[PDB]
């Protein structure tokens, strides 16, 4: 897509194990 | 198929054939969809009989926006992938969706190139979104900059140690030869942008780029004492092709309105 | 004696009960075991499972891990859409429904990241905005960071970190496992050792103590053997936290308070094993050589006994029971007891289609390296028998044929399953639910109806991570399935579909089937031909709808059918309060909304219908009670719509200032105000012929147009407002606004005329 | 990018 959505609001923790 | 047009000079056909290709969802690697729409926009910009300029136009446009996006994509799998930082468990998942149909730009900066710190890259998607926010962009620029100050400072320090005998931190590729100095390595990372969105972008206003990047050369001491050129800020921008008129009058306006460090002597 | 809407609304309070009388997991898993499946091909209309879309790992994370010099982790936070990957010191995240995401980097730390979890923040200690706390685990050091998922235009939450400087050293013992509670309680273990530690943290520093701070809550001293976790599991009904270890040992740990953490259960495998000899079917699929390789923890709002499920290699799914010695001091539990198995399915994938004991021996499941439960028992195991490529079994309770079943006595474990194929070179990581906690009702009898709830929340989807990016699963409901097989059935006879009819009637029984068929008709799974689909649905409720008939009567299996969706479509209503006391509304508009527009759906369907469809016109004795009942949910449904119209016409205006200027009685009677009594009841009536005359009144002192809402009310709430009334409200119109403009001379000789006519 | 950490000040009241 060239259309951005910044969404800061929920995301995944980049530094961080997973669930 | 788009061997047997392009030899009867059925560039257009070929050309849409490619592009709904790179498009579409069948297991396609996205160095292939790069392969497919460069092909594409080729083909397009090329007269082809019973066709009209029209209808090639718009497809040459779509194929070199869906190019743009595709490599910018293509910057970003890569770096992430070598990435030291990265972990390993990330990186396969980081693969796996970006190694495949070309994906919209609020992604590539949301859950990728803002999440990984990678400004240049954030710049050029500004650039190929048409952003139009010049605080976000200058803000960008302003975390560009500190990122690559700090990696020059980094890098100068570790040659430093290797020219003194000591030890660098164990997983530190040392460097044989003195490094560039941070105003050196800025400026090349400002070039390297500039080459790419060709200095017609909005992520180039200079009239509020200059004034940062000459506020990063005093508050950073890129000046004599270190050996540099005083106005390397202003060669900068002038090879790069700022018309001269305008750079007088942003200097201009620094003078003028005596701001953050312009100020005293 | 009783009239339309009243009798109606009797048939939806038994239909409700109907409902949440659904059996509970004790009772279909009863001590002893089952292998009861039903297979279907992925490829099928029938299949439970499918995906429906796949997200790539971002080229970047690739740069980033083939540049790992030690180690490297991939991870899900399925809650808010996000995936992450840690090389060595370096953390990255993205949201994965993103198609080109931005990559969230956090370099900070300074040793190898070998854990990263989201959990809940600690209550009261953060700012509102923050909504989740990542924890970061590394050889060295445990980090906190603040973090505001907060949702955009898109549909996928903006993820932006705050720092916080809550950290502790790590110590001795290596952190590979994190959760978190819903309290926001942060529990840790790992590969060393099985001990269990807890990170604290508060918002005021003290002298006498740090921000945050951690303790072993299992005090261990003396000669220990050589074990450790492959896993921590919480679950907040019971306060209940789980740990699994590398020697199949299971332990339960009781929070008996905010801040203590107790060891109340420890067992063994050979405890597990001596349990399954003393059952009537032992097997060679769990021996003193099998592995438990995953745990899932049974929430109290499922079931009261059984408590946890645990798999082996072997794909046995072993469900446990947990009891407490007393009644009275949350109870611990202080014993745990194997108690029923289910057994693996013995088809295996296929790529062409190949053609009643307790099959205990089947290997198809072997050997089964993860494993997954999600209430109401959507269970997937990724099976690993051959070193490249995984395969994906997925089943889930067989709702329709578990709620027909009669006698209770003849309830069992019944699924159904599918294999569904990932590509050679995808190793499967990690498996986390993407939607909201499935749950039909509050406690154990009903929670599992998949069938009520089929148009209250969506369907269920589930994030499958590989180390090539992530799947999309969905479950799909009987009206999917339904639309899907009459897709089929589009190019076929008038017997072809006969014949897929009678699939469904065989297992879902003939209300369900023809309630399906009502419900595709009325563009239900149309979110996913689709004219004719829906024709075809129309033509299977009428043909096969059946006809009442004398036993006091027996209605048709097509009246029942609108009855049942009827009832499901506002189970979320009927008996919910209308507000809550600065007064607001207990349902949210938005429910509101598309509650009402599937009602008016289901009546256009009704009207555009009524020659064709038996019972709606007026036609001995059978047919006239089946007239008179079809009649009574027809005024029903207006009605409905009617009072969702009501409610949302009086949180339009400033209800709260309408409730002050009210009497005590009108006050408490709409404090305890329900929908039902709303939509069928005189006081409902009464009191919103009360309010609506009380609305005006403010609305004249706003004074923003009196006509305007005169038209709203005067034409949609129709038969409960009065034409009297308008006109009467238009003429304290002009006595209120004469008294506006009192002060002019000329103009209110026009307004009092006016009110006078 | 590095991302951005907004400060403690922020983040925990009051």
């Amino acid at each position: 897509h060239k259309k951005l959505v910044i969404n800061k609001d929920m995301r995944t923790d980049l530094f961080s194990p997973p669930n | 198929l788009c061997r047997f047009y392009t030899t009867r000079s059925r560039f257009f056909e070929a050309a849409q054939v490619q592009t709904n290709l790179a498009k579409s969802d069948l297991n396609i690697s996205l160095k292939d969809r790069i392969i497919l729409l460069s092909r594409a926009k080729g083909n397009a910009s090329v007269n082809t009989i019973g066709i009209s300029r029209q209808q090639q136009q718009q497809l040459n446009h779509e194929a070199s926006e869906l190019l743009e996006i595709a490599h910018i994509q293509d910057d970003l799998l890569e770096r992430l992938v070598a990435d030291p930082r990265i972990p390993e468990e990330r990186k396969a998942e980081i693969e796996e969706f970006l190694d495949g149909p070309i994906r919209t730009l609020t992604d590539l900066f949301n859950d990728y190139a803002d999440q990984a710190n990678y400004y240049d890259l954030c710049l050029l998607i500004f650039h190929a979104a048409d952003f139009h926010n010049p605080r976000t962009i200058m803000d960008t620029w302003n975390n560009l900059i500190n990122q690559s100050h700090f990696e020059a400072e980094q890098r100068r320090e570790y040659w430093e140690i290797v020219q003194a005998g000591g030890d660098l931190p164990a997983g530190v590729i040392a460097p044989i030869a003195e490094p560039p100095l941070p105003y050196v390595y800025v400026s090349q990372q400002i070039q390297l942008i500039a080459h790419r969105t060709s200095l017609d972008s909005l992520i180039f206003p200079v009239n509020s780029l200059l004034p940062v990047v000459c506020a990063y050369a005093i508050n950073n001491g890129q000046d004599a004492s270190i050996g540099a050129d005083p106005c390397w800020p202003i060669q900068l921008f002038l090879n790069l092709g700022v018309p001269h008129a305008l750079m007088v009058q942003v200097l201009e306006n620094v003078l003028d309105t005596q701001e953050a460090p312009f100020t005293g002597r | 004696d009783l009239p339309p809407v009243a009798k109606a609304a009797q048939v939806v309070n038994q239909t409700l009960q109907l409902d949440d009388s659904y059996p509970d997991l004790d009772s279909y898993c009863r001590p002893g075991a089952s292998s009861d499946y039903e297979m279907q091909s992925s490829d099928s209309s029938w299949a439970p499972f499918h995906v429906v879309r796949h997200h790539n790992i971002p080229d970047k994370v690739f740069e980033h891990l083939n540049a790992g010099e030690v180690f490297t982790k991939l991870g899900l936070f399925a809650e808010i859409g996000y995936a992450w990957a840690s090389i060595d010191s370096s953390l990255f995240l993205w949201d994965y429904t993103h198609p080109n995401p931005e990559l969230i980097g956090y370099e900070e730390a300074t040793h190898t990241i070998t854990a990263v979890a989201l959990v809940p923040p600690k209550p009261g200690v953060f700012v509102k905005t923050i909504t989740h706390v990542l924890v970061v685990a590394t050889t060295s050091e445990i980090i906190l960071l603040g973090v505001s998922a907060t949702p955009t235009p898109s549909g996928s939450k903006s993820l932006t970190l705050y720092s916080t400087r809550m950290s502790v050293h790590r110590g001795g013992s290596d952190v590979s496992f994190i959760v978190g509670t819903k309290d926001g309680r942060i529990f840790l273990g790992g590969e060393s050792d099985t001990d269990i530690h807890e990170i604290f943290y508060q918002q005021e520093e003290r002298w006498f103590s740090s921000r945050c701070g951690k303790i072993n809550h299992s005090h261990p001293f003396g000669s220990r053997q050589q074990e450790w976790l492959r896993g921590l599991y919480v679950d907040d009904t019971r306060n209940l936290l789980y740990s699994l270890s590398n020697r199949s040992t299971i332990r339960t740990y009781h929070m008996e308070g905010p801040e203590k953490l107790t060891k109340v259960i420890e067992k063994d495998k050979t405890s597990c094993l001596r349990d399954f000899a003393h059952m009537a079917d032992s097997s060679p699929l769990f021996t003193d050589k099998t592995n438990i390789v995953a745990l899932s923890p049974i929430p109290a709002t499922e079931a009261s006994k059984l408590h946890l499920m645990a798999l082996t290699d072997t794909g046995c799914r072993l469900f446990l029971s947990a009891t407490s010695s007393a009644s009275y001091t949350a109870l611990a539990p202080q014993s745990m007891q194997l108690q029923f198995v289910k057994f693996p399915p013995r088809e295996s994938p296929t790529r062409i289609r190949t053609l009643s004991q307790l099959d205990k021996t089947s290997r198809a499941l072997d050997p089964s390296a993860l494993g997954f439960r999600f209430s109401p028992g959507y269970f997937f195991d990724v099976v690993r028998k051959h070193p490249n490529q995984d395969m994906l079994f997925v089943s889930a309770p067989d709702t329709g044929r578990i709620k027909v079943t009669q006698p209770a006595s003849a309830l069992k474990y019944f699924e159904q399953g599918t294999w569904i194929e990932l590509e050679n070179g995808n190793r499967t990581i990690e498996i986390g639910l993407t939607t909201a906690p499935f749950a039909a009702a509050k406690q154990p009898l009903g929670f599992g109806n998949e069938l009520a709830v089929q148009f209250d929340q969506v369907p269920g989807e589930f994030a499958v991570l590989t180390n090539t990016g992530v799947h999309i699963v969905r479950r799909r409901r009987l009206v999917d399935i339904f639309a899907k097989a009459l897709g089929n059935c589009v190019s076929a006879s008038d017997d072809a579909l006969e014949r897929e009819v009678r699939k469904f009637i065989n297992q879902y029984g003939r209300v369900e089937t023809i309630a399906a068929a009502l419900a595709v008709a009325c563009g239900q799974g149309s979110d996913l031909m689709d004219r004719n689909t829906e024709n075809l649905a129309r033509a299977a409720f009428i043909e096969y709808g059946g006809q009442p008939r004398l036993a006091s009567v027996r209605l048709s299996s097509r009246h029942d059918a609108l009855a049942l969706y009827l009832t499901r479509l506002v189970r979320t209503l009927w008996k919910a309060k209308v507000v809550q006391v600065d007064i607001s509304s207990t349902i949210p508009t938005s429910k509101l909304v598309t509650i009402q527009e599937n009602v008016e759906r289901l009546r256009n369907f009704l009207e555009a219908n009524k020659s064709t469809i038996q019972g709606l016109a007026p036609p001995d004795i059978a047919n006239q009670k089946e007239h008179q009942a079809l009649h009574a949910l027809q005024k029903l449904m207006e009605s409905i719509s009617e009072g969702i119209s009501f409610v949302l016409m009086l949180f339009d205006e400033r209800v709260s200032d309408i409730y002050a200027r009210l009497d005590a009685v009108s006050q408490q009677q709409l404090k305890d105000l329900t929908y039902e009594q709303l939509f069928s009841q005189t006081p409902g009536k009464e009191l919103a012929k009360v309010l609506v005359k009380a609305i005006v009144n403010r609305n004249i002192a706003s004074g923003a147009n009196v006509e305007t809402v005169a038209d709203a009310l005067r034409r949609r709430c129709g038969s409960f407002c009065s034409p009297d009334d308008v006109v009467t409200f238009k003429a304290q119109e002009q006595l209120q606004r004469a008294s506006e403009q009192a002060h002019n001379s000329p103009v209110l000789r026009a307004l009092l005329a006016e009110s006078l006519r | 990018r590095k991302a951005k950490l907004l400060p403690m000040e922020e983040a925990l009241l009051p």
